């Protein structure tokens, strides 16, 4: 018959709108046929399907979003999978223990689905015994992407390590897995053997995306303005065309001084900006370049505008207020200051940069609680360190 | 002016009546997402819960 | 007798002679690429919002 195959060729070709309905009109037509039944099913399961953690692939952040280069370098069986898109994980349990009680081997996929259901609420011990037991039967590679998954919400990074030194070695130079090691590498903050790792998932796969910026981010920053550029020249004519891409794009060109592309890429990219929120961060590295150029006037309506289009914006509100330290306004500036450091509670700068102008007043009590915080939120500081101990020796006596 | 600083007193009396039944309650709140978490780490269809 | 084009540049610098406590500025950030799976659930979930707009 012509519609059933055109429904399933509508599937293969994945037009989904279309095959749903011609699928539905299908069903009247029997009181119950099973083929039409997970057809209707399976093609509304794919109009979105998502698996993993929101995974957004940074190349400028260490803890809570600090910047760097300042701290330093049968048929049932898909029926259940309609419960998944729904995200009604109890429900969908109930049918999962009930079939693998009904063929107790030879699924090593709802084994490792019933742990995925376990972490999706919470059971992390009871997820952490289930799809053990599959990997000893069955050699996948999305299971080591279970099992090192868990450990590391678990908090042990050195159960991650076994994993993926074990898989590797089973498929051998596997994209992937060789990007899940140096992605807990980076969040210890171990790039020094991080990065070596992102030359491997460079080494072959030389065009994947997520392990193309941060290394064109880790050479901005350090001292290589010139090669991170290099790293997104290229990512540009893979043809993604982001607004946040031509904000990078702008800022290796400054900096490795090529002074053409280096403005055009900004106005380009204070256009197609998706949010309001978003088109602040471009007016706020576009200030970066204009205390480059020496002019304070329009820097200082460059971090307005970003601080207009997006308040509580805590960089721009100290960044603005050493622009005031410097013509006078010493009252407008401390509580600038002030409403940084409340509104970022990490980030050393704003709180040693309180004790500079609180210091130079004389106010030695509350210069000190500022100079306290930032030694807290960033240790090994030289100018904390010079501070400190100019305050412990008038605390003592004179 | 004197009675007038009766009135400022059991209003502030009662303030502090307002801060004394606040956090008999968000410990035992504490204590009921306590319980709550212990449910859903242990909630599950099988035998040893 | 071609040109002279003799600038001579003085071959030395202002060094500096001590340290001096100054403040110092947040520094320029690069923006994060987002994955395809936050592109396409940012994608879905600005529909969602015309979709009840209308109901």
């Amino acid at each position: 018959m012509e519609p059933l195959l055109l429904a399933w060729s509508y599937f293969r070709r994945r037009k989904f709108q279309l095959c749903a309905d011609l699928c539905t009109q299908m069903l009247e037509k029997s009181p119950y046929d099973q083929a039409a039944w997970i057809l209707k099913a399976r093609a509304l399961t794919e109009m979105v399907y998502i698996d993993e953690i929101d995974v957004d692939q940074e190349g400028i952040a260490e803890m809570m979003l600090d910047e760097n280069a300042i701290a330093q370098v049968l048929a049932k069986a898909l029926f259940e999978y309609i419960f998944h898109h729904e995200n009604d994980v109890k429900t969908a349990l109930d049918l999962a223990a009930l079939s693998t009680e009904h063929s107790q081997y030879k699924d090593w996929w709802w084994k490792v689905q019933i742990g995925k259901c376990y972490y999706r609420l919470g059971m992390y011990r009871e997820a952490e015994k289930q799809f053990k037991s599959a990997l000893k039967q069955q050699e996948m590679v999305d299971t080591f992407l279970y099992l090192a998954k868990v450990y590391v919400s678990l908090d042990q990074p050195v159960t991650a390590l076994n994993l993926f030194k074990q898989g590797l070695d089973k498929f051998p130079g596997e994209v992937t897995l060789l990007c899940g090691i140096a992605r807990i590498y980076e969040e210890m903050n171990n790039m020094s053997s991080a990065a070596e790792y992102y030359k491997e998932v460079l080494k072959q796969d030389n065009t994947h995306v997520e392990a193309i910026a941060c290394i064109g981010s880790n050479h901005f920053y350090s001292d290589q303005p010139e090669i991170a550029l290099r790293f997104y020249r290229r990512l540009l004519q893979m043809g993604i065309y982001n607004g946040q891409l031509f904000n990078n794009l702008g800022l290796c060109c400054f900096y490795a001084q090529q002074y053409d592309m280096t403005l055009t890429s900004f106005e380009r990219a204070l256009s197609l900006a998706e949010n309001e929120e978003e088109a602040a961060d471009v007016w706020y590295n576009l200030g970066h370049v204009a205390v480059g150029i020496g002019d304070t006037n329009l820097a200082h309506q460059c971090f307005r505008l970003a601080l207009v289009n997006n308040n509580n914006h805590a960089e721009a509100y100290n960044n603005l207020a050493v622009l005031e330290m410097r013509k006078g306004h010493v009252e407008q500036a401390r509580a600038l200051l002030q409403t940084a450091s409340s509104l970022a509670p990490h980030m050393y700068e704003p709180h040693f940069n309180f004790a500079t102008i609180s210091d130079k007043i004389g106010d030695l009590q509350r210069s000190y609680v500022a100079a306290q915080k930032s030694e807290a939120a960033f240790p090994d500081h030289v100018d904390t360190q010079h501070l400190i101990k100019q305050l412990r020796q008038h605390f003592a006596m004179l | 002016l004197q009675e007038y600083f009766e009135l400022i007193d059991h209003h502030f009396e009662l303030r502090i009546n307002g801060e004394k039944l606040e956090e008999l309650l968000s410990e035992r709140a504490v204590q009921f997402r306590a319980i709550q978490r212990r449910l859903l780490a242990r909630f599950k269809d099988k035998t040893p819960a | 007798v071609k040109s002279m084009f003799r600038e001579v540049l003085p071959k030395q610098g202002p060094l500096f002679v001590e340290d001096i406590m100054t403040m110092v500025l947040c520094k320029p950030k690069l923006l994060p690429l987002k994955s395809l799976t936050l592109e396409k659930l940012e994608k879905m979930h600005q529909a969602a919002q015309n979709t009840i707009r209308q109901q």
